[PDB]
């Protein structure tokens, strides 16, 4: 992804403070909530009823700290997303086959949860350049 | 379509938007215009700079046609007819753009009210929001 | 949403659908399978050859209930509310294969019935299904 | 795009018997009638009001020839659809700002008139053929 240096430095500085085990199962369980075919995905992380089993369950906390780890680490490898993103696009679309408008949605669902966390410190151009990050970390799970 | 229990979170979130709705639709447009840069095509007689004053008004139109789409919320398709007659016969929106101001009007309302934006609040708001876009994009 | 007039295009076209309806469903559902092949994961429970009986029987309950959603147009929530509750909740399906199985009705009326595949005959049906989708997709 | 022998001959013997100068007009006509809001990039065409107005306008078919010329040509070179495919996704994307998914609805309009054309010549295997192809030069388009 093509970043100027604010970009990259608000984006930086503002996932510096975010509460990993925290905002990844806030993210993920917002996925099943508000997109709700997305839960045949997980019909092994037990009870996925409500909102509040969702959001009240270990399971969807543990992946979504795993779903954090894999965008942390698109964002240490911002000029290479595909050769970061290549072992996981294979999972997610062989093995799994999970259609590529799916990972967009959860982009934007994280950056929400983000606007969620951080209120006015999520500034209109803090969300541009996520936007741009999560749609390159989504173009480069599709492939 | 709509249950009872979202039109509920849907008229009782954009309740308490109330009074902040004018400011609300502004920031989701400034969000979309500098998010999503595109979108800035539809509009090539505003200025689109952050704080001007037609996008401000622009977002108060836009907020208040949310508003009594919500007020309407069981019958949207003739209570937003001048809309969709604008939206869909004369602008040709293509219904990308409307998903597009759909993410920022959410995001606005996750960075200025934290304790509404309950997960089943997020669920209703996004799929009202995709009710008030299936309806403006068609063409009846 | 539709408008008058392209209920009145759905209705005559799956009225001269009629009694081939069965049919068409079932090679419906054989294009989907065999151009769609991730649909396939819906089903692993059927046989999926060519000429299957149980793909034939699908068929024919996919084109009744279409048929059924063409005799309530103008209330399809309240008439497709048992296979909402199939497709939204037990089912849970992407709604990405709702768009791919209306595109194969739609490839199977452009080749059984190029008489009655007007264009706005097209965009008719093509509503018509996306309305039948944002139905069996959503919960109540 | 990967293919078999089988799906490159169907493909091939199918679409030798294409009539360029129809189906071209048919398929952009179709598409500004399904799919209204692409009317917005063709404003330079003329009436675009009814569809017998689309279907009856010289630049719906003069274009719609100009889009099948690419499609064979994307059939000529399906091993290199990228490369096929740099100065239209060049004009597509930044001098036009078509989305992604109007591609792949142009292409899904295109398969469409081709069963409207062939009839039951036009099998499912002719058609799983043709999304292969489809997705493959609307995924060369979006890039
Ligand atoms: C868009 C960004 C996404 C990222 C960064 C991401 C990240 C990951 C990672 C790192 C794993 C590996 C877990 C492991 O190996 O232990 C994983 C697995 C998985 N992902 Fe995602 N994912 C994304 C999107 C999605 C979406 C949208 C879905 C479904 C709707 C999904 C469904 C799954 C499933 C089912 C697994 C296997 C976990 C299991 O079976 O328990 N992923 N993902
Ligand atoms: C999602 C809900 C939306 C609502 C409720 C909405 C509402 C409105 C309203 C109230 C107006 C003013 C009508 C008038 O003054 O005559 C308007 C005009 C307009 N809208 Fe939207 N809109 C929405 C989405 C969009 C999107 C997504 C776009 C484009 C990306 C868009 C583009 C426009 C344009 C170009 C105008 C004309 C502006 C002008 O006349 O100066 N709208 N809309
Ligand atoms: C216009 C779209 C559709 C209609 C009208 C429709 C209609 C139906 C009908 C009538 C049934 C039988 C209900 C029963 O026997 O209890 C059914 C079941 C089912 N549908 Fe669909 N369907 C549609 C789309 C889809 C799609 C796109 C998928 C998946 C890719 C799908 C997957 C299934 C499955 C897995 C079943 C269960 C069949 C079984 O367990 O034997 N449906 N649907
Ligand atoms: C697989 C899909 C498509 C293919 C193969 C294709 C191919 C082409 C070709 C060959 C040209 C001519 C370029 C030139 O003359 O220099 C063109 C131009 C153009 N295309 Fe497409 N196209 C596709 C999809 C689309 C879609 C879906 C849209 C809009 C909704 C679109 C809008 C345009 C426009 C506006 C032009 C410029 C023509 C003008 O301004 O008069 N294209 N495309």
């Amino acid at each position: 992804v093509h970043l100027t240096p604010e970009e990259k430095s608000a984006v930086t500085a503002l996932w510096g403070k975010v509460n990993v085990d925290e905002v990844g199962g806030e993210a993920l369980g917002r996925l099943l909530v508000v997109y709700p075919w997305t839960q045949r995905f997980f019909e092994s992380f037990g009870d996925l009823s409500t909102p509040d089993a969702v959001m009240g369950n270990p399971k969807v906390k543990a992946h979504g700290k795993k779903v954090l780890g894999a965008f942390s680490d698109g964002l240490a490898h911002l000029d290479n997303l595909k050769g970061t993103f290549a072992t996981l696009s294979e999972l997610h679309c062989d093995k799994l086959h999970v259609d590529p408008e799916n990972f967009r949605l959860l982009g934007n669902v994280l950056v929400c949860v983000l606007a969620h966390h951080f209120g006015k410190e999520f500034t209109p151009p803090v969300q541009a350049a996520y936007q741009k990050v999560v749609a390159g970390v989504a173009n480069a799970l599709a492939h | 379509v709509l249950s009872p229990a979202d039109k509920t979170n849907v008229k009782a979130a954009w309740g308490k938007v109330g009074a902040h709705a004018g400011e609300y639709g502004a920031e989701a447009l400034e969000r979309m215009f500098l998010s999503f840069p595109t979108t800035k095509t539809y509009f090539p007689h505003f200025d689109l700079s952050h704080g001007s004053a037609q996008v401000k008004g622009h977002g108060k139109k836009v907020a208040d046609a949310l508003t009594n789409a919500v007020a309407h919320v069981d019958d949207m398709p003739n209570a937003l007819s001048a809309l969709s007659d604008l939206h869909a016969h004369k602008l040709r929106v293509d219904p990308v753009n409307f998903k597009l101001l759909s993410h920022c009007l959410l995001v606005t309302l996750a960075a200025h009210l934290p304790a509404e934006f309950t997960p089943a609040v997020h669920a209703s708001l996004d799929k009202f929001l995709a009710s008030v876009s299936t309806v403006l994009t068609s063409k009846y």
